[PDB]
Parts: structure tokens; C-alpha cells; sequence
């Protein structure tokens, strides 16, 4: 959810494959400052002589794209204090 | 009442010091700080997450009447030309005039400006806004 | 008329509380909270059909007479050069005066910019410009 | 000379109503608009062939001595922090004090602002700039 | 000295006439018109060699306090909301009092801002902007 | 004392011309020029080496009560809506009130803006913002 | 209090020189000389770690009472249209009015701007502002 005045923000968090098997589950404590997300089509155009003909072929590689910044201050974590750059 | 029993700086009471020299004649002595604050903003919430700092910025600015000798350029602060180049970094602090007891000092300071004016019937000024790395103080 | 029976605040029934201390002899503290609202416009219609809101630009400023000693920067809240570093989130109250109840309070300010002036002959005067996360109240 | 038989609105005779309740001790009340208007201009002539708007904008301010109690927090139109997501359109009118009697209506507000001051010696205030979608008025 | 002598105009000899009626109680009108006037440079020649006009930005500004009743947007000349939509073109003419000769007048006018001020016992003040196609005169 | 003997021009010893005739109740006639000088800056030093010229500008502002007749309009100088472009070159002097001799002389101008103001119990007024090509003098 | 015993410069013992002559009823002169001094800023380090200068903005305005003849463009040092072509390089001095020794002195200036100012009634005033490559002086 949104901050919307009904729940709190809630943050990203990205699961990872842990080599022992399992896994690791990494999170951000400063949300993105930009955020942008593509949904590229795979159709095509080609122009007869006498009429236009347009073919589909379905859904393409979607691209998920986003920038932003680490906090300063310091913050606490679930198993420790870690500061922006050890982030 | 009394100078000792007073507990604000009244203009009386604060000398202005530079290059270890007591100033005659001066007038303000406004120092202005900026430390760029500006917090980080965040899709997902109104306000801001917590406010960080990104660029000190330090004036002082001097103003002072015109006096015949030992004006800024000749006590070497101020000058002229190229001639600023051969120059280097000013000190300056400000004291308890009733004890000779530090307030406060900008530990290295150079010129942005040095504006003067001469007036029909009016006494003439120099004023200078330097610009400081850091101020610092100690007892 | 009396301070029991008036219907206004006035400056001489409020307290403005610092880290659990009265703060002595301010002048004035004013605070803009502007919350970036605009509007939504649309094509073929001219005027906006809600209005939206953007990003918490919440200040304080506190002007104050220099206390010959503990002013802020001596005291501990203000700072200079890499001393901004080490001042964590500091808080500030509003407060009425015969009962201390809350009139507004400021989850956690912090510092923009630190002005101190002196001047010819008058009171010095200090400036100090606060940017918070929260502000709030409870009755 | 009297109230009935002036033709022309004094600051006496106006009341200032917002979510159904008249306001106390309110000071000031502007009321501004921009149509955006900016005529076409066309190559081939030095002046405008015709003038068309392109977005309206509405501002309504209001100014307030700050009230002990029903200040405008506590009468619920602004607020502190995250909160203002919560808040809904507010409403407000300007009335006839001598007949109760709508001049004008301001049918949908959300604010911008809520600026306010306390100083020494001096009665405090609240400030709000509110912003409004549409103006109307019957009878 | 009399009016009917007089080499200058005044406040007292002018009628502000809208749509055929005089305005009541304004306090000041003032029109500004630019022609946007322009130098045309040159390579080798360091001054412009003539002028060129570019847009005729043209404005007139009403002042007025306001009438009990028959204001502008009760009259039916200022507007709010999508009304702005349906008030067609409108004209407005400065008028020599005794003989109510035409001194200048505004071909097709058009509404750019609407300031409604009220404020603490003062009378009600009125401003509107209007831009108009263009500006002429018949003796 | 007397004037012939004075070396000051006084308002009063200066008549102002345009299109060879004098002005009845001018007001103001301030005649700004700007060079648009900036010499120009080399790496490798601190300080310009030469100061050089850009692009002239020449602006002439009149400012006059507005008289019954024989307005700027009247006199042809001023117009109202495209009728300005079949105006031409005016042409201003400045001169001895004492002895009719010229002071100087703007060689070629046009009109920037024609700004007017009514106001309640006040004088009217006509202001003109002329730009101008030169301006020289003999004698 | 004396001429030969006072501390401060004052307008009435101090002479300006151009060219070598006296100028006459003046009112003021003032001079903005900047370095446009910066500080060099670093990642990981908020504040700056040295200053250094960009270019030197010197500047001197001179303002002045209009003689009844050999004002600055009748004498040759102002100039209008192409003439500010043929006008080369001028020297100005700031003068000790006693011994005539030099308080500070401008290596060759240049013009800006020029404004001659007309009014109503009052003496006529001139103002010019010059840009120069070096001041300098000597003792």
C-alpha cells in the first residue's frame, strides 16, 4: 500500500537465491525516486500496394526501470545498525 | 543594569577581531549560514523520509566607515587587481569586550566583495562579504 | 481582558519549549507549511476536477536575542562546520503557559540556516530556520 | 447613515461562514482569479483576433487571530503531517450579517498553506491560502 | 479653476461608462498598451538600424469598491466558474462628463483575473483585468 | 541666483520639443542608455583585458497630465490598435528655456508603451517609454 | 572635529579627479569591485576545501547634477550613438582634498550606461556607470 491516509507506506524487497540452497531476502529503507515500467509490443506494420496489414504476435520482454537514493542518517535493521553506504 | 551582571551582548559589549588586530570604526559584523538542507522525497509518501545536508556555505560580511589610515586594504585584507592572488586565507573572531574572551572564530576566509560609497555631505564606508570555510569556538 | 478569561493567544501566554527547556528572550517564531497542492486539468474542460497533493514542505524559523552565554550553538542545538554532522533529530513544543498543555508540537526538526548578527551599538540578534518531519498536536 | 440604507459592503455588515458555522475573530478574506487568458496571436497581424482562455485558477485567503479553542484545527479544515490525506472538501461562504443572506459561495476548497506567526508582545495568527475549484451564487 | 475653463483632466470630469451604463464607485482605471517594440541589430554595426512592432499587448485594470447590489458578476459583466464560457464580448468607454463626449474607447474587452478583498472594518475593494482586441477613438 | 548667472539646470530653465513644438505640462523626461558593454574574459587570467561595446539601446520616457486637447494622440505621437504602423520617426529635442538653444537631440524614435491612469481626486496622466535609434547634439 | 586631526573620510574632504580636472557637483560615487569568488566542493566531504576566483567584476557608478554646460558628454567623456566608438580609454582618480595625495585610483574605465534624468520642477541629475580593468593605487 500507499501512504492513502487508510495504512502506512511499506517498502521494496527483493529475494535472492542463497548458494548453500534457501535464499536471501534484501529490502530498502529509501523507496525510489524515479520509477518507470515499459510494456514493449511485438506487432508489426507492413504496407501492401493496394491495403495495410496488421499482424500481432503477443505480449513482449516487459522492462522494469527505477532510480533513487540511500539514506544518510543512520537506521536501524533487523539484525544490526547499518548505515547508507553499507547498504 | 551593570556590565558584568547583563546576560545579552548588547553592540557595547562585543569587540571584532582580524589578522590578531582589534578593528576601529566598524559597524556590522552579520555572519549567514546555509547548510543546504533539503530531505529526500519518496514515491509512496507526502512528507519527507529525514532531512540530510548537501553543501556548507559560509558568509560573513563587514561593514565599516572609511578610516584614513589602516582601512582594509592597508591592515592587507582588501585589495585590488590580480593582487588578490598573492593574497591568503584572513582569520577572524569575535570578543567579550569585558574580558578578551573568544565568542566565536571563522578559521579561514577570503573576499567575495569590496563595495564603497562616497556621499555628498556623509561619511564614507567600506563593507567587504568574505566568504569562510568553517567557524569553530572554544571556552 | 485577564489571562483566565481571554479569548486569544497573545506572546506573553506562550512558552516555546526546546529539548524540555524554555527558550529565553526569542523575538518572534513563525512556520509555513505548504503542502505543494494543485490542481488536476483535463483537455476540453478548462477548469481542475480535484486538487492533489505533493510534497510536505514543512519550516520553522526562530528569531532570538543573544543570551550572553547558552545560546544555541554554546548550548548544543545549533552548529558549525562538520558539528551539523553530529546533531541528531532534535524536537520542539509549543506550550501554554499557566497549564504547559500542548498547543502544537514538531516531531523532529532540522537545521537549514544559522544567522548571527551584530550591528552598531544594538542588540545582537540571532536567526536559525528549522525544517521538520511531523508536525502534530494532541489536545 | 444606517445599515439598511448604505450601498456599499463596510467590513461590518459581512459575515464569513465555513462548513456551516460562522467564524470568529477573522481579519481578512481575498478572493483572487486568473482565467489564464491569453489571446491568439497570428502571423500576418500585430493584434490579438480574439481572447480565449486557457485554465482557470482559484485562491481564496483567509486570516485569522488564533483562537484558544476552534482555532482551524480544531474546527477541522487544516492539519499537521500525513493527516490532510484524511481530510475532505471544505466549504465556505460570505454572508450578509444583516440578513443572513449569501453573497457568494466557494463550493469546493483544499489548502495550500497554513502559515502562522507568534511574536513578542504581538497577537497571534493563523493564515490560509486555500485553493477552490468553483465560485457560484444564487439570490 | 471652473470646469468649464480647465486645460486638464481630472478624476472629478471623467465617467466610466460599461455597456452603456456608468460605473459607480470605482477608485481607479489604468491601461497599459505595448506594442512590443523592437530594435532590429546588425552584424559590423553595433546600433539598430529601425524598430519593428510585435504583438499589441493590451490591457485595462478596474478598481472599485463594492456596490451592495449590481456588482460586476451580479450585474452580469465578471463571471465564476464556467460562466466565464457564456459572457460574450463586452465594451467599455471613457466619457467626458458635461458634454459626454468620447475621450477613448475599447472595442471588445475580455476578462483576464477577478481579486473580491475583504478585510478587517475597511470597505469592500473590487479588481479586474481586462485585455482587449483593440483600442480606438472618434474625436 | 538669477538665471543667466546660475550653472545648474534647474526644472525650470529646460523646455521640452517634439516635433517642433513644445510640450504644455510634462512631468518627467528621463533619457537612459545602456552600451551593453562586457569586456571580454581569458583563460589564463583573472581580469578583462579590454572593455568592448554589444549593442546600443536608447530609451526616452515622457510623462504628462493629461490635457483636454492636444494629447499625445491628438498631437499624433501615441495610437491606439494597429493604426500604429501607419505612424513614422518622431523626433525630440531638449532645450534653454533661457536662450531656445538645443541641449540635445534624439534623431529617431517610436513608441514602446502608452500607459494611462483615472483615479479617484487625482490628475490624469499620459506616460510614454520611447525607444530611440541616436541621439547627438550641436551648439 | 578638525580637517587636520579627524579619523574618518567624510564627502567634504574628498576630491574626485578625471582627466586630470576636478569633477564638479557630483553626489555620489560608489564601486562594486567582485571577484566571484567560489568554493570547490568534493564528494563524501558536505563542505568546500579551498576558494578560488573566476573573474574580476569591477565596476564604479558616478552620479551628478546636470552643470549648465561642460557636463561629462559636452566636455568628451560620455557619448551618444557612434560616438562611444571614438571615445577611448579614461583615467579616474579619488583625491586626499588637502594634499591631493591618492586614495585609490581606476586604470582606465569604460561606459556602461548613461542616464540624464528630467523632472518636474527639481534639479536635473545624471548618472553614469563605468566598468574598468584594474584599480590600483599607490600610498
Amino acid at each position: 500500500p500507499q501512504s492513502d491516509g487508510i495504512s502506512n507506506l511499506h517498502r521494496i524487497a527483493l529475494r535472492f537465491p542463497k548458494e548453500g540452497g534457501g535464499y536471501d531476502m534484501y529490502r530498502f529503507k529509501v523507496n525510489p525516486e524515479n520509477y518507470t515500467i515499459d510494456s514493449p509490443q511485438r506487432t508489426t506494420a507492413i504496407k501492401t500496394k493496394s491495403d495495410i496489414v496488421i499482424e500481432d504476435y503477443g505480449k513482449d520482454i516487459e522492462v522494469i526501470n527505477f532510480t533513487g537514493t540511500t539514506g544518510f542518517r543512520p537506521v536501524r535493521e533487523a539484525d544490526g545498525l547499518k548505515t547508507g553506504k553499507q547498504k | 543594569a551593570s556590565e558584568a551582571k547583563q546576560t545579552v551582548h548588547t553592540g557595547n559589549t562585543v569587540l571584532l577581531m582580524i589578522k590578531g588586530k582589534p578593528v576601529g570604526r566598524a559597524q556590522s559584523a552579520s555572519g549567514q549560514r546555509e547548510y543546504g538542507t533539503t530531505g529526500v522525497y519518496e514515491i509512496g509518501s507526502i512528507m519527507p523520509q529525514e532531512h540530510v545536508y548537501l553543501r556548507y556555505e559560509g558568509t560573513i560580511t563587514v561593514e565599516r566607515l572609511r578610516m584614513k589610515k589602516e582601512n582594509f586594504a592597508d591592515l592587507g585584507y582588501a585589495s585590488l587587481g590580480e593582487e588578490i592572488l598573492k593574497k591568503d586565507i584572513i582569520d577572524i573572531l569575535v570578543v567579550d569586550n569585558l574580558t578578551k574572551q573568544v565568542i566565536i572564530s571563522y578559521h579561514g576566509c577570503s573576499a567575495n566583495n569590496y563595495n564603497e560609497t562616497w556621499q555628498t555631505n556623509e561619511i564614507v564606508t567600506e563593507e567587504i562579504e568574505f566568504s569562510y570555510l568553517t567557524a569553530s569556538d572554544k571556552a
